[PDB]
């Protein structure tokens, strides 16, 4: 909320970033499930969906302002199934996407992001 | 209660060659078969009834298809013992249900034949009960869990299992009687996963806990060979404990000659391979006489067949003469060729032609018809 | 590293030995021709090689 | 094409459709290998038994599968030479596909 | 599975049965004909073996097919045999010769 | 959820629609779009579209289009045997079929949602364009039998013009195409 | 797990700790090559595999089996060691050549 904030009404170019959403989730499903609700697919709660788009949906920019509500996130899901729970409805929701390639690390090539999925 | 189970050690036949003779599976044997059944393969199952060495015949099948359970039905009175000359069908045990029943049906059945089989086995006899559509059986108790609580384990099949299927088996053998004589109460376990698969449950339990195993196949039946038992995937641990009465009464070189011709299957299985997909063409005389062997033991040691009464039906005795003389066939065999003797030539020898008949010779000439016949072999060997 | 993803994979790996399975089932007799073919050159080789180098 | 043999076999070769190198000496023939496929229509080259056959990796390490002049023993003294028919058949099943 | 009661003789022809499972080994052999072809030329398949694409291909596109037009059983038999007679016989052998005299 | 299609929403979905489409991902990873897959998509309707076409557009039109899909479902065929030794098996129908209906996946099942004119096709324009490609395939027969190298038959112009059809425009296609299929048969009937 | 213990001098002979390691490796790389054999070419693989194929042999269908009958631990490492013989000396490489000298 600190973001909105600067960008309109003091006007920015401010770069926010996140990471370690992987136990953003970890910590929501606590509640989640130990209060009650029925688990909404995959061990998560349904409303995983709601709570990450709340998240993620701030960005972007309004008519004539000097703001920027820029949003990169950064996480990481365990292997590299972008068909593990987190990433995958993040995906839905967010927009850009790119990736680190694990091949590609253990070959020394840095930054190993390299377009094997990566779908702008 | 029945006492004293003693012991197994003691035979159980059918008369089905091949069946008893590789693997024998005694009066506490539990076997099991698979293979598609509502296409033809069942004719074993019925014929062993037929002839089996019992004399009570116990059958049932439950969760059967239907059309199929009306088969059985029907063809079971147009069969008259061959040992009383009286109609089969007197001596005979159906409980049947077809599957569109109560539930609770289908979890009684075996319960209800393996209740049974004691009753008439406390009289001293020696019954013969046998199960079909035993994979199915399961499946109504898998719908009573459902109902309850039950949430299963593995594949769907319900946490009891092998439970309920292990007392199903644990009421065979050789029982004393509160008569003091003996009953039989053998069971051969007629399974059929989904589709001949081996990781339904199932199979892999049951499997388990009984002694001997009996897989039936398609290949050999498209090849037109009924009993079509294939024999390398097939077992029974039987044989121990039956060696000593298998010599006993039998032969003394009896078991000598099983054990002999197995030795056949683990010659042919690795002698073939490539060889066989490539054919004659640059082989060598012994390489092919080992498949030439065969051909009799496969023709004959293996045929058999339902549709005569010379040939169905067997003793030990008679089955025993039969592979002796093909070993005494392949012994003077490989001192031809080694003599350096036309191989191709050997079995064209009518000699030999008059071993494959002795199937079809009856009982009672065939002492004397193998007595004769072999010796003509020891003298149309050194003919060459 | 990595191991599979986690369903439908299930039907696709069973295209996956339809495919094998019955790829290898043609890929020997692909091959029974031309070890079929093969023999006839065996046997012809030497016939009039050896008869007229000696002459 | 050309070949090397036995001196007393080597004649014919000198005669006619062919050139001879016979000796009794070179048993690598490296020595004509090199110099004779500049031209090519020396496709053959070859050899006795009154060598050794199979050690032609020298060639074997230029060639690298490709298909230059390949041997085939000879007698160099017919007596006989029908053996390497009866053995032939080995010559392929020993190695790969089943043997006899 | 279960349907070898409802033809032959007194029902039917008594050579339809057999001619069921003649057409049917004859026809699944020849299918896959079709893509070792697509490894070697048909030079390198005899002409016994080759008419088996043939075959299939007048099986699956006449055959088979057979778009609205309403059938009967002897319509239909015969079609089957008639398309065999472009093999050369003793590869229907499952079928007593008699029958064959009486069509091919 | 799963991007699985076994998932339950999804499938019980299929069992009430008449028309169907399924989207591969690394199809799409590449530059194929609108990426659907060939085989894995069907429709029902098109058998009562037939009046329409028929008159409308043309008479043959789902003659040709039929005759398309038949190498469209049937490329696969191949594309499996492909798979298990490598492309090398080929001989002529082989390298035929692959290379046909890949220019056809390239310039026939692809767009842009994006170039201004690639972006917008009328029936008559495809039209044309399936008629194209049949022709290049019937011609390609008769270099085959011929014994002509396929090799070469890559490298001709025409087949490269034929590679740009889609980037053409609506008012000069008629002809363009009108010229490319004499151009067809001035590359091919000329050898 | 528990092996190194309980063996050594004073306990058992001495020469057991070590005499394992050797058959180890030796035993492991002779089916090794019997793998590779079936892929490139039998014989296209290294000459001094043909022994130790061999003595793969030996291990084998030779020692393994010895049927129902009591064994000892004595008449057992003497034929332990009957292993090793063929292949030399030369090429046992985790044992020292003391215990060597007091057998072969």
């Amino acid at each position: 909320t600190v973001a909105e904030y600067l960008a309109f009404e003091h006007d920015y170019h401010v770069l926010v970033i996140l990471t370690d959403m992987t136990n953003y989730c970890e910590a929501l499903r606590e509640i989640g499930a130990a209060r009650e609700e029925i688990p909404g697919r995959r061990g998560y709660p349904g409303y995983m969906y709601t709570d990450l788009a709340t998240i993620y949906e701030r960005a972007g920019v309004v008519e004539g302002k000097k703001g920027s509500v820029t949003q990169i996130p950064i996480l990481s899901m365990p292997d590299d199934d972008r068909t593990h729970p987190i990433p995958d409805l993040t995906g839905y929701i967010t927009e850009g996407q790119i990736q680190l390639s694990r091949e590609l690390h253990r070959k020394g090539i840095y930054p190993p992001i390299d377009p094997l999925p990566s779908l702008s | 209660p029945v006492q004293r189970k003693l012991d197994p050690n003691t035979p159980f036949l059918t008369g089905m060659r091949i069946l008893d003779v590789l693997f024998p599976v005694a009066m506490g044997g539990t076997a099991a078969i698979p293979g598609p059944f509502g296409s033809g393969k069942t004719v074993t199952q019925q014929s062993l009834a037929k002839w089996s060495n019992a004399d009570v015949v116990v059958y049932v099948g439950c969760g059967e298809r239907g059309n199929e359970m009306t088969d059985v039905l029907v063809e079971f009175p147009e069969l008259t013992d061959p040992k009383t000359g009286g109609p089969l069908m007197h001596r005979t045990v159906l409980i049947a249900n077809t599957s569109n029943m109560p539930v609770a049906a289908r979890e009684a059945s075996i319960y209800v034949g393996v209740t049974i089989a004691e009753y008439f086995r406390d009289q001293g006899f020696s019954v013969a009960l046998m199960a079909d559509s035993t994979s199915r059986w399961a499946e109504a108790l898998r719908e009573i869990s459902s109902r309850l609580e039950e949430m299963p384990a593995e594949e769907g099949y319900p946490p009891y299992l092998a439970a309920r299927l292990a007392a199903f088996y644990e009421r065979a053998g050789k029982v004393i009687t509160l008569g003091g004589e003996e009953g039989a109460v053998t069971i051969v376990g007629a399974v059929s996963p989904p589709g001949g698969d081996m990781s339904e449950p199932v199979t892999q339990s049951t499997l388990r806990i009984v002694g001997a195993f009996w897989r039936l196949d398609a290949s050999l039946a498209f090849r037109r060979h009924f009993p079509a038992i294939n024999w390398n995937g097939s077992y029974s641990l039987f044989t121990s404990a039956l060696d000593p009465w298998y010599r006993e009464n039998v032969a003394e070189d009896y078991p000598e000659l099983r054990d002999a011709i197995s030795e056949l299957l683990q010659r042919e299985a690795g002698l073939q391979e490539i060889v066989q997909l490539v054919g004659p063409d640059a082989l060598q005389d012994a390489e092919r006489l080992v498949i030439e062997v065969g051909r009799i033991i496969r023709e004959d040691f293996l045929q058999q067949n339902a549709y005569h009464e010379v040939d169905a039906y067997c003793s030990m005795k008679k089955a025993y003469g039969i592979m002796k003389m093909i070993l005494a066939f392949y012994k003077e065999a490989e001192a031809a060729i080694k003599r350096g003797v036309s191989i191709d030539e050997i079995l064209q020898l009518p000699v030999l032609e008059r071993i494959g008949r002795a199937r079809y010779v009856s009982e009672e000439e065939f002492p004397a018809y193998f007595e004769e016949a072999m010796k003509e072999i020891q003298g149309a060997f050194k003919a060459l | 590293s990595q191991v599979s993803p986690t369903r439908m994979n299930l039907l696709q790996r069973r295209g996956q030995l339809r495919l094998a399975q019955k790829g290898v089932d043609l890929l020997k007799k692909k091959r029974d021709a031309l070890v079929a073919e093969f023999f006839g050159l065996v046997r012809e080789a030497m016939e009039a090689r050896k008869a007229l180098d000696q002459a | 094409m050309a070949v090397i043999a036995d001196p007393e076999t080597a004649q014919g070769f000198r005669l006619a459709g062919l050139e001879g190198y016979g000796a009794s000496s070179a048993e690598e023939a490296q020595s004509l290998l090199e110099t004779l496929v500049e031209r090519g229509g020396y496709a053959l080259v070859a050899v006795d038994e009154a060598l050794l056959p199979d050690p032609e990796r020298a060639v074997e390490r230029l060639m690298r599968g490709r298909d230059l002049p390949v041997l085939l023993p000879i007698a160099g003294l017919k007596e006989a030479f029908q053996g390497h028919d009866v053995e032939g058949y080995m010559r392929e099943l020993v190695r790969k596909t089943i043997g006899f | 599975r279960l349907m070898n009661n409802g033809v032959g003789k007194g029902k039917t022809r008594e050579d339809h049965k057999q001619v069921s499972d003649q057409l049917y080994s004859a026809y699944a052999n020849g299918v896959d004909i079709r893509k070792l072809v697509a490894i070697i030329g048909e030079d390198a398949l005899t002409e016994n073996d080759r008419r088996y694409l043939q075959f299939a291909d007048a099986f699956e596109r006449f055959f088979i097919n057979q778009g609205q037009q309403n059938r009967s059983i002897e319509e239909s038999l015969q079609i089957a045999w008639a398309l065999l007679s472009m093999l050369p016989q003793g590869e229907l052998k499952r079928i007593s010769k008699d029958h064959i005299g009486k069509y091919y």
